[PDB]
């Protein structure tokens, strides 16, 4: 294990004897991660990296049905709960009883707005975020019933009502604008085959304006680069086939720098803390970049690994992000939740599976039962689900209005 | 008459007389619910009534006070926020009093999107940004990296042209925490939108300042990224002296950030027909392996890519 090697203590933070809130908080996290890493040594047991599948499963399958009031804060994001849970189960290779699938389809039907798009719950106004989650959930289910839930004509109408002259999209009527909305739109529009010639006019250019001096992408032009927005930005550009619009090299250097030499996981922005969910948002950028550079015929690309330490990431996730009682989390000391369970798992899958053209290569740390089903780097749902959904919706013509 | 949602004498809406005329509307989760939240009774009560006033579109003072409770129970419910803004205009509510309210709610939940967007809408309606820089400064004094706070600050500054004192504010926060990446970002935001970096005196100032910060805290990546960020435009190889001056900190301030920056300078030298191509390449390749095998192994795959990429290009 890379994280337990003697020379690894050598990666601890060096504050140059100048303490600031930033170094102080980083040091606190490292101290706690080191305790986790050393737990084996001090207890005298052989390190055993095991993904608590069964534990995660009971947690997930129960949350899919009901949740405690601790989730009242997500009462406006229920389609997200569906997606996070169904996707985690998908990654864990757990099946979706046809009866549960139909129940999810029916609930999402209640969340869908007569004007197109999905709301955070029955009767709530539509919003691009839950719209993105609803469509992704329905695609994971992948049945004709799931596909039919989506009112394609109204969805297109809805996207147009959010489209701005400068190329951006509002998250919802009378709402805010940021890179996430471009990704949500490009994601649902492409999966359901409703992309018109002018729907995304100027969008690639608007997203490019969000790439800053750091190499990464901010929420809106001028803002600090952040893993969440960078993933949304690049993924949306890949969908639109406009990745060239970005300086891919400054972006590649920025994201690889986001992996923590000591913890092994990724931070969301320069100088802040590691967090398990970035195992997807940040690490997920490497596959997208590999594909983009490969498209430009880059000859120096690897043929077996992504450009980030796959082993270190898996170690951070397996040793530090699992809740004994099931479920995954941000960092040691934090509470488990379905969001982190979804993305810690998504990131683990990405870290386990490499692929570029005819080359395939897996890296599974710990027991082989640790291997998860692969996930598509653009949509973050099974690759099979992407092909099946796109193949399905291509049967239908783009709405003409 | 605001009966605080936390007040000891708070009473459910179903027990309130001034609400006796209306029937609460339960949420339709379907016969076979999924991700069903077992709401507390206070929550259920408030939202069952919010739904009643929403469906009939009752734009009354009581519905208004009610949205306040629904918002406090779940500040991320954007549907509720939308209705509250509808009521603010229909009822012709004093927007300055609403500003006091949003100020308080943001203080309590600074990491919520809705509260910041609401504030922006109020500032737009009133066309009054006189309170913004100070309010945001208070939030940043509690969390100097709050993303929404910084985004609101940039919006205010750019919308109302309030550039004059921001660079000074940046210097202040950099002194407090020279590692605050949000502040280095703000620095570039202010400069690129005012003087720009084409001004040689300005660029000189900025590079010198950054180099000084690097000397003070050699392992602070933000300072390094800013130095690279403002020079990468024209091209690192455009500044001959820089290489030498960094090559001097080789013993004193020799972090993996300096090594990486050296490789970056080499990369650009080769791309711009530099002297000693055979020599520069070997140095670069040398550092790439030192980084990959010793100094920055977490990023080995990246550095191998770079060396291997540097070869195919400048063999
Ligand atoms: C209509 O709106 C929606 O439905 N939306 C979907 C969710 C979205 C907010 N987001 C939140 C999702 C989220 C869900 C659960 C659960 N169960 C737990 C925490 C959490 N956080 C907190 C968190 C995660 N990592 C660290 N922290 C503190 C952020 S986010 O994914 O965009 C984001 C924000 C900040 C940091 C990291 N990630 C807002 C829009
Ligand atoms: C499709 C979709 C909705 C994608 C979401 C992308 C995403 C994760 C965006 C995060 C934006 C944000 C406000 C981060 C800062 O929070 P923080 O400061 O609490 O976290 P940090 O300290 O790690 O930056
Ligand atoms: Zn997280």
């Amino acid at each position: 294990l890379y994280s337990l090697r003697p020379e690894h203590a050598r990666e601890r933070l060096q504050d140059d004897s100048v303490e600031t809130v930033t170094s102080i908080e980083q040091a606190k996290v490292e101290e706690k991660i080191q305790e986790v890493f050393s737990s084996y040594k001090f207890n005298h047991l052989v390190p055993r990296l095991v993904l608590q599948r069964e534990k995660h499963f009971h947690y997930l399958k129960r949350g899919l049905r009901q949740l405690t009031d601790a989730y009242e804060c997500l009462d406006a994001s229920r389609p997200w709960l569906c997606y996070w849970i169904l996707h985690s189960l998908e990654l864990l290779d757990e099946p979706i009883p046809q009866i549960v699938a139909t129940d999810v389809c029916q609930f999402l039907e209640l969340c869908q707005s007569p004007d197109g798009g999905f709301g955070g719950g029955p009767g709530q106004y539509p919003h691009l975020a839950p719209t993105y989650a609803a469509v992704n959930a329905l695609c994971i289910i992948g049945t004709e019933e799931a596909y039919n839930v989506i009112n394609r004509e109204k969805l297109l109408q809805y996207l147009y009502s959010l489209k701005q002259p400068d190329g951006s999209f509002l998250m919802h009527v009378g709402g805010e604008v940021d890179v996430r909305s471009a990704y949500c739109a490009a994601s649902v529009a492409s999966l359901t085959n409703i992309i018109t010639p002018d729907l995304f006019e100027g969008t690639a250019e608007w997203i490019a304006r969000c790439q800053n001096w750091e190499g990464g992408i901010g929420g809106v032009p001028g803002m600090e680069a952040h893993g969440g927005y960078t993933f949304c930005g690049l993924a949306a550009l890949v969908i639109l086939k406009k990745e060239r619009s970005l300086n891919l090299k400054s972006l590649l250097q920025w994201v690889t720098s986001r992996q923590m030499r000591f913890e092994g996981g990724f931070q969301g922005r320069c100088n802040k803390l590691v967090d398990g969910c970035y195992s997807f948002w940040q690490a997920g950028l490497l596959p997208l970049l590999h594909r983009a550079l490969h498209a430009q015929g880059d000859p120096a690309l690897s043929m077996s690994h992504w450009m980030f330490h796959q082993q270190a990431l898996q170690e951070y996730i397996l040793m530090c992000c699992q809740c004994p009682a099931g479920g995954l989390l941000d960092k040691p000391g934090k509470s488990r939740d379905f969001y982190h369970t979804c993305y810690c798992l998504s990131g683990l899958s990405i870290a386990q599976h490499f692929g570029s053209g005819a080359m395939l290569h897996d890296v599974v740390m710990g027991v082989p039962e640790n291997v998860l089903q692969p996930t598509h780097p653009v949509y973050n749902i099974g690759p099979d689900k992407v092909i099946q959904a796109t193949t399905h919706f291509l049967q239908k013509p783009v709405p003409g209005f | 008459g605001f009966l605080s949602l936390d007040s000891p004498t708070y009473v459910l809406y179903r027990d309130r007389a001034e609400w006796a005329d209306i029937d609460p509307v339960p949420q339709n989760d379907g016969p076979s619910p999924v991700v069903q939240i077992i709401y507390s009774e206070k929550f259920r009560d408030v939202y069952d009534y919010f739904r009643a006033v929403l469906q009939r579109d009752e734009r009354s003072e009581r519905a208004f006070k009610l949205t306040r409770d629904a918002i406090e129970l779940n500040a991320a419910n954007y549907t509720v926020w939308h209705f509250r803004r509808v009521l603010l205009r229909s009822l012709q509510k004093d927007l300055q009093e609403e500003m006091n309210y949003i100020t308080a709610i943001i203080e309590e939940q600074p990491k919520n999107y809705q509260v910041w967007h609401h504030r922006r809408v109020l500032v737009e309606w009133l066309k009054d940004p006189s309170q913004e820089l100070e309010f945001i400064a208070d939030i940043l004094n509690q969390d100097a990296k709050n993303y929404h706070a910084w985004q609101h600050r940039q919006w205010v500054i750019q919308e109302f042209r309030l550039w004059d004192n921001e660079l000074q504010y940046v210097d202040q926060l950099l002194k407090e925490d020279v590692r605050n990446n949000s502040v280095w970002n703000q620095r570039h935001f202010v400069i690129s939108n005012t003087t720009g970096y084409s001004d040689r005196a300005v660029l000189e100032r900025e590079v010198q300042y950054t180099l000084e910060m690097i000397k003070l805290v050699p392992h602070n990546e933000s300072a390094w990224n800013y130095l690279k960020g403002i020079l990468q435009d024209r091209g690192l190889s455009r500044y001959p002296n820089l290489l030498n001056q960094l090559l001097d900190l080789q013993p004193s301030h020799s972090s993996p950030y300096l090594i990486a920056f050296l490789v970056d300078i080499y990369e650009d030298m080769l791309e711009n027909q530099c002297d000693n191509k055979e020599d520069i390449l070997n140095k670069a390749l040398e550092l790439c392996e030192i980084l990959a095998k010793e100094k920055d192994t977490i990023r080995k795959e990246y550095w191998r890519y770079i060396g291997r990429s540097l070869q195919s290009k400048h063999s």
